[PDB]
RNA sequence: AAUUUCUACUAAGUGUAGAUGGAAA
């Protein structure tokens, strides 16, 4: 079949994840998934992703008002911008963290599917 | 005058907090160096009104009783006696060299109702009375320095 | 008898007061007509130009006679220096020979053309004459003393004490030992020489004196020595300009040439210490703001010099750029490794593989022994970074971009703010209402300050090995420019965050330097000043120096006018008074006295020191006492009745009796119309002393302070405060105009803004001035007290509250701790520990007349952080903030003490050096110090206005339960009635049996998790309650050392929060869980099926899980209404605790919320301390240890119930 | 929104309730 459809719109997906994924950090920034992924790869008949996780609900972006359970934090706060910093920093680091670790099985998929039919994606 | 009081009182405060690690001798003694530092703190801020007669105010034998107790080293002052700086008897005293200087001018004999020879005695008095207490100051920050650059803190 | 019965009369005090001085009929224009207000608006603003004038002359002086000394032992001094040295105390005499170059120089200076008037009084009058300046010097012909402050710190730069400001200890051990280093280092320079550009131009261009290498030889420092030298030798290290565009080279760029083959490795000459910002208007400020960061500014070359030697850092070893250890090193390790605790992590396994056994579970005291061997180091290598660091992590590149990233952000904001340093700049509004140019400006010189502490750490105190000094003498080079940046930081901040108005003032001396010292009678037409009072409108009284006895022949007047007129006769010090009179050669002259007496003083016997002899004193005594009773003065004004002479077992003790005796104020009259007329004549200057409450609306409580001064002139002072001398009086200028006030206008409906009153809007009769006391000036006056002069209960605090609290059977405790629901938390418990009373400090209630109008402090706090948010958080806003905290830990003080007294108690206070708490109270730290500051303040002297004078507990008897403070470390562990408490385990801590969670469940591994899963007991379920009941011993865990009962039977029903904000269930999310997995889960233990499984997202939604029935704190963080504290385990009667559970009573017998609970535990461990007060003897009371660890603590929270 | 001074006030109408230790670099 025309699997180079799925395929190339999977590509440029991945090509704007990976692009912005910072913006994708901000509570309100101009973005809007596996399993709609994999909703819109089985009906192609593709084998599917196997994703890292699919739940989805941990990564933090702008509840700045809505959490506590972070030992590092307790570290921040253990010695005297500064503090708020830490907090900010961590999670920044965190959700870009948590992302490419989902663009890591987008770019396995496509080398998969690359290695096993010859064609190229990247 | 007032960033440069916070900034001073800040930056000391951070050394007395900071060096209560630094000796590792025998026991506490940043407690007593401490509180002479900030008698000496007090000490120099208003020593001038140490001349008045009655102001809020109240030596050498006390600092090293409450010294030796720690087992510092003692201070090695200048005097002890301490029982000639003058402050406000000017009814009860006379042998100054000065009166020499008073009677190469006219001023008067040595009686002091007289207006012009009362401030004439009165600078000398203050100004004795200031270098006596510098001396005094000046054993106390030779104290810090000897104990300063023995183990390696900071005072001054 | 309680426990406030003894704590009167203590120690002594010294407060001051300050009211202000309204002039009362024509004594302003008085004032005005003599012209006693120009004299000192000169002599409080001329005195900084008469110091520059001093100072001119006293480095002409130096300037002077530095040009006649040749030293002689300086040879002996650097040759014996650069012998290579191998001492065997011969550094000794290196030292010996320093302090005697220093001598030798100190006595060219003693000889140095008189010398001896530089300090005294002609200074002012003779040499500093030989312009306009001449009546500026002789602006003080009368008055000499006021350069006493300056007359001593300048002579002590003639010193040879090895000070920092001195001359000597500069040009003897850093000019020197620069010299002599530059003297080595010029053997590495010789390989480089072309004279066409060493010679050929600067000896011909600066000196025509002998060549470059003389400057390096060591026999031109004597002419170095002078500032002139100076500025040859930096002229020949830099290069001078000779006012022609050649720009000729220097030594520093002959050195910077040998580079080109891309080495240098050759130290340049560092350069030669010579020898001796804003705050008043917007354009000079904006002007010097420029001047300090354009674009060729020093510091912004020195961030340009520290960018490229950061671009090309890797030529340096990585053994010697250390990093320094504490604060930052934290921050610096958690950017390169990606997280906070892995640097600590490899320093902790490194010392356990060590010091640890060969087993791993830890006490707490060997953490601790841990922390304080982490806390041991100096500073890390950068080399031990990379030994830190696994694969593919070079901190050569990971350090250099991330610097470069931090300096290419400063050009970023540098791309917004390049609208500033423009010459064609505009000021459309003043900075006070204007934020977007401040804005830039803060952001500026933040994102500087941050730079400069990120780069902070690089310095390792060294101190140190082998360093790259080739890396750290450029990099000083540039920090000492960086670090100029907080003299403007320091400078526009408090320029901002001024008020509009302003407070200065300038000592009044009413033409006299003899000014208010005292008020004797028999002194007072020298001190000429004098307090009368008249109903109740008091006054101070100044007598012109032309007229300065308008007080002596006045007649008690009879026609019924009067002022009363203090006599205030005070023996001034009579430890030290007493002999300076009765030897002193006019007593001597009218007394004999006896000759066994005088050899008895001049030998000294009456001290102590083993020559101390009664019955030899005791005639002294008696030679004393009748000779105060021979004096005139001494034998009417005062009732001295002393005690016997056998009744004095020290002189001390006798001076402590005429001291306590010697001070007595009454009241003989006067008239009232002659004073008036005499103050009409001028020849006396008469003010009110005056605040708002000597006025005659006054229908409530005064200030204490009043309170105090009223109480100055009673019959009941005996008991006692004693009005000292030391006043000063002061004078203010307008700092505001009165038209520009914003002024609320009369007869309209004004607003209000406390949302709790009842009358929600008011209006007035009159006009009500937004600040009136600026309109005009004011006279303030000081008039100092000191309070409780001579104690009687004297001992020791701190040992005298224990052996109290010891022998007390139900001894009251009060907590106060930080809370996220609430800023201060109060919980008072008694010697058992129920809880008698728990309530919050968010609403003040105001009792006064009848009418508790009480006032939130909580929603002001939220409602100006939200115009600090909507603001972009600026420094008006931050100090806006930081003064509302201030008064709001100011009127915390007066319900503290109301307790103290209501409940007789002794208050807990978190320890604030132990830490290891979130302390999200909304309040910064340094806040909770000031409020240590001012309850101790406080505390010292502990007073009720609204109590009896007379009585205990009253303005003349208050309670002194503390010390004063010292200094921020020497308070801790005790402070009198304020205990320090450590906070560790206080807020998440089940009250009802002591259960406290201690399980790293932040979920790592399967690897782990199958292991952990395995050591619990049972993990069941019960079908006839619905819950999923665990079970632990603590033992088979690490970190684990600190429990007692080790038996925890967790559960799970109860509200928990999920983030998903979202509310989900403790056992239906486990038993959905489970479906979803799969299990007949009705037959525990399930641990066999539970380590069966192999996907990672089951484990890691079970480990949110295991930490959802562990988390035992909750907040919502959106509102205030479920901030609720639920424990998993129940006690002996089978319901666990829940805080909604015990919200809804009156008096609860357990905490309502999280922030009591954290005061709660607080209060329990002053109690554990009690414990163990009850459990000594009175001769270790002094040395019983408070600091109550984490296992003790856990074990007494838990064996306290049972 | 008034103050010896500071904070929160308008608190019965030129103030209320608490606190406040000043000069000096
Ligand atoms: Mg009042
Ligand atoms: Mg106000």
């Amino acid at each position: 079949d025309e699997q180079h459809d799925a395929l190339a719109q999977l590509c440029a997906f991945r090509h704007k994840f990976h692009s912005n994924k910072d913006s994708l950090f901000l509570s309100e920034s101009a973005f809007s998934m596996q399993s709609d992924e994999n909703s819109k790869l089985r009906e192609v008949g593709l084998p599917t992703i196997e994703w890292s996780f699919y739940d989805n609900s941990h990564i933090p972006d702008d509840s700045f008002r809505e959490w506590f359970n972070f030992a590092n934090y307790s570290e921040l706060s253990e010695t005297i911008d500064e503090t708020y910093e830490l907090v900010y920093d961590e999670l920044y680091t965190e959700a870009m963290g948590e992302y490419e670790e989902l663009n890591q099985d987008i770019e396995k998929y496509l080398r998969r599917i690359d290695e096993e039919h010859g064609t190229q994606y990247c | 005058s007032k960033a440069m009081y916070e900034a001073k009182e800040r930056y000391a405060k951070k050394k007395m907090q900071e060096n209560t690690k630094i000796d590792t001798l025998t026991d506490e003694q940043h407690d007593a160096l401490a509180q002479l530092c900030a008698f000496r703190h007090k000490f120099h801020s208003n020593k001038d009104s140490l001349f008045l007669s009655e102001s809020a105010f109240s030596m050498q034998s006390d600092e090293n009783s409450k010294l030796r107790e720690v087992g510092l080293p003692t201070i090695e002052w200048s005097f002890y006696d301490n029982s000639h700086i003058p402050d406000d008897s000017f009814r009860e005293w006379f042998n100054f060299a000065n009166y020499s200087e008073l009677s190469e001018t006219i001023g008067l004999e040595l009686d002091l109702d007289d207006d012009e020879t009362y401030e004439l005695v009165y600078d000398e008095l203050y100004t004795e009375a200031m270098g006596e207490y510098e001396e005094l100051n000046q054993d106390i920050e030779k104290y810090l320095r000897r104990i300063d650059e023995e183990h390696g803190t900071q005072y001054c | 008898m309680s426990k406030l019965e003894k704590f009167t009369n203590c120690y002594s005090l010294s407060k001051t007061l300050r009211f202000k001085a309204i002039p009362v009929g024509k004594t302003q224009e008085n004032i005005d007509n003599k012209r006693l207000l120009v004299e000192d608006e000169k002599r409080a603003e001329d005195y900084k130009g008469v110091k520059k004038l001093l100072d001119r002359y006293y480095l002409s002086f130096i300037n002077d006679v530095l040009h006649s000394i040749k030293l002689k032992n300086l040879n002996n001094y650097i040759s014996l220096f650069r012998k290579k040295t191998r001492t065997e105390k011969e550094n000794k005499e290196l030292e010996n020979l320093e302090i005697n170059l220093r001598k030798e120089i100190a006595k060219a200076f003693k000889g140095n053309e008189g010398y001896k008037s530089l300090f005294k009084k002609d200074i002012i009058e003779t040499i500093l004459p030989e312009k306009d300046e001449i009546a500026l010097v002789n602006s003080f012909n009368g008055f000499t003393t006021a350069f006493t402050g300056f007359f001593d710190n300048r002579e002590n730069m003639f010193s040879e004490e090895a000070k920092s400001t001195s001359i000597a200890f500069r040009c003897i051990n850093e000019n020197l030992t620069r010299y002599i280093s530059n003297m080595d280092i010029f053997e590495k320079v010789d390989a480089i020489f072309d004279k066409h550009e060493v010679q050929e131009i600067k000896e011909k261009i600066l000196n025509s004196d002998y060549d470059v290498e003389d400057f390096f030889e060591g026999e031109f420092f004597n002419f170095v020595l002078t500032q002139e030298g100076i500025d040859v030798y930096n002229a020949i290290i830099g290069g001078f300009v000779t006012e022609s565009g050649e720009k000729i080279k220097g030594l520093n760029e002959y050195i910077n040439l040998y580079n080109q083959k891309t080495k240098q490795k050759l130290p340049k000459f560092k350069p030669l210490y010579k020898q001796v910002e804003g705050y008043t208007s917007d354009e000079e400020v904006l002007e010097v703001f420029r001047n300090t960061l354009n674009k060729n500014s020093e510091i912004f070359s020195s961030i340009k010099k520290l960018e490229k030697l950061f671009k090309n850092f890797d030529e340096y070893s990585s053994a010697g750029i250390f990093v320094k250890n504490g604060p930052a090193i934290s921050t610096i390790s958690k950017d390169i490794f990606g997280e906070w605790n892995v640097i600590r992590d490899k320093w902790n396994a490194e010392y356990d593989d060590i010091h640890l056994k060969k087993k791993a579970v830890v006490t707490e005291k060997y953490e601790d022994d841990r922390r304080k061997s982490f806390k041991k180091i100096g500073s890390f290598s950068l080399e031990q970074l990379q030994e830190y660091a696994d694969a593919d992590l070079s901190v050569v590149e990971k350090l250099k971009e991330i610097i470069i990233q931090k300096v290419d952000e400063i050009y970023k904001v540098y791309g917004s703010s390049e609208k500033l340093f423009d010459a064609d700049f505009v000021l459309e509004k003043s900075l006070k209402k204007n934020d977007a140019v401040v804005a830039i400006m803060k952001d500026l010189l933040d994102s500087v300050k941050s730079f400069e502490n990120y780069i902070k750490a690089f310095f390792g105190e060294g101190k140190e090995t082998n360093r790259d000094e080739s890396f750290y003498g450029d990099f000083v080079l540039a920090y000492d420019i960086l670090l100029k940046v907080d003299h403007i930081y320091d400078a526009i901040r408090n320029y901002v965050t001024q008020k509009p108005y302003s407070k200065d003032k300038f000592k009044l001396y009413f033409q006299n330097p003899q000014f208010m010292g005292g008020w004797d009678k028999d002194k007072e037409t020298d001190y000429r000043a004098t307090i009368l009072r008249y109903g109740s409108k008091y006054y101070l009284a100044i007598m012109d120096k032309k007229y300065a006895k308008c007080l002596q022949k006045i007649d008690k007047d009879d026609v019924n006018g009067n002022y009363e007129k203090i006599n205030y006769k005070l023996l001034p010090g009579p430890n030290k008074m007493l002999p300076k009179v009765f030897f002193s050669k006019k007593w001597m002259a009218y007394y004999n006295p006896s000759e066994d007496i005088q050899k008895i003083y001049k030998n000294g016997t009456f001290k102590k020191g083993d020559m101390f002899n009664l019955n030899d004193c005791h005639k002294l005594i008696d030679f004393f006492k009748d000779s105060i009773s021979r004096y005139p003065k001494w034998s009417n004004a005062y009732d001295f009745n002393f005690s016997e002479t056998e009744k004095y077992k020290d002189i001390a003790g006798f001076y402590r009796e005429v001291e306590e005796q010697g001070y007595k104020v009454s009241f003989e009259s006067a008239s009232k119309k002659e004073v008036d007329k005499l103050v009409e004549e001028g020849k006396l200057y008469m003010f009110q002393i005056y605040n708002k409450d000597f006025s005659d609306k006054s229908h409530g409580t005064p200030n204490l302070h009043t309170m105090y001064f009223k109480l100055l002139f009673d019959e009941n002072n005996h008991g006692q405060i004693r009005l000292s001398g030391g006043a000063e009086l002061f004078m203010r200028r307008a700092s505001l105009k009165k038209e520009e006030l914003v002024v609320h206008p009369a007869n309209s409906p004004i607003a209000n803004k406390n949302p709790d009153n009842p009358k929600k809007t008011t209006t007035l009769s009159y006009d009500v001035y937004k600040d009136k006391r600026f309109s005009e000036d004011q006279y303030e006056l000081h008039i100092p007290i000191a309070i409780n002069k001579c104690p009687k209960n004297i001992f020791k605090i701190n040992t005298e509250v224990r052996v109290l609290l010891k022998h007390d059977d139900n001894p009251y405790v009060i907590g106060i701790d930080r809370g996220e629901r609430n800023l201060l938390y109060i919980v008072v418990v008694d010697g058992k520990g129920n809880i008698v009373e728990q309530y919050s400090l968010n609403e003040i209630i105001n009792n006064f007349n009848g009418i508790r109008i009480k006032t939130d402090y909580h929603s002001l706090l939220d409602k100006k952080e939200k115009e600090r948010f909507e603001a972009r958080q600026n420094w008006t806003s931050i100090e806006n903030i930081k003064e509302l905290k201030a008064g709001y830990i100011s009127q915390v003080v007066h319900k503290i003490c109301e307790l103290v007294e209501k409940y007789d108690a002794v208050i807990a206070l978190e320890d604030l050096n132990s830490g290891f708490k979130n302390s999200r109270v909304k309040v910064e730290k340094q806040v909770y110090q000031k409020f240590e500051k001012m309850l101790i303040d406080k505390l010292n002297y502990m007073v009720d206005k609204k109590s009896n004078p007379c009585a205990t507990g009253g303005a003349l008897k208050g309670y002194q339960i503390t010390n004063k403070f010292e200094s921020f470390k020497s308070m801790s562990t005790q402070n009198g009635f304020i205990f320090y408490i450590p906070a560790w385990l206080t807020s998440k801590i089940d009250p009802s049996t002591g259960f406290v969670n201690l399980l790293k469940t932040k979920y790592t591994s399967i690897a782990d998790s199958k292991k952990f899963i395995s050591s619990f007991d049972r993990i069941m379920y019960v079908p006839e309650e619905d819950l999923f009941e665990f079970a632990l011993d603590y033992k088979n865990f690490s970190r684990t050392d600190a429990d007692y009962i080790k038996k925890w039977k967790l559960y799970s029903y109860g509200n928990r929060i999920r983030i998903f904000w979202e509310e989900v269930c403790l056992t239906s999310a486990y038993k959905e869980l489970f479906n979803k997995y799969g299990i007949n889960y009705q037959q525990g233990d399930i641990r066999a099926l539970l380590c069966e499984q192999s996907d990672k997202a089951f484990y890691s939604s079970f480990m949110a899980l295991m930490s959802l029935m562990l988390q035992m704190r909750n907040s919502i963080t959106g509102r205030t209404d479920v901030d609720f504290l639920i424990s998993p385990v129940k006690n002996s009667d089978g319901i666990f605790y829940d805080s909604r559970n015990y919200e809804a009573q009156e008096n609860a017998i357990l905490p309502k919320n999280a922030d009591a609970n954290g005061a709660y535990n607080i209060a329990r461990k002053v109690l554990w301390a009690i414990g163990q007060f009850k459990k000594a003897e009175d001769e270790k009371l002094d040395k019983v240890k408070i600091a109550i660890s984490n296992k003790e603590w856990l074990e007494y929270a838990q064996t306290s119930v049972k």
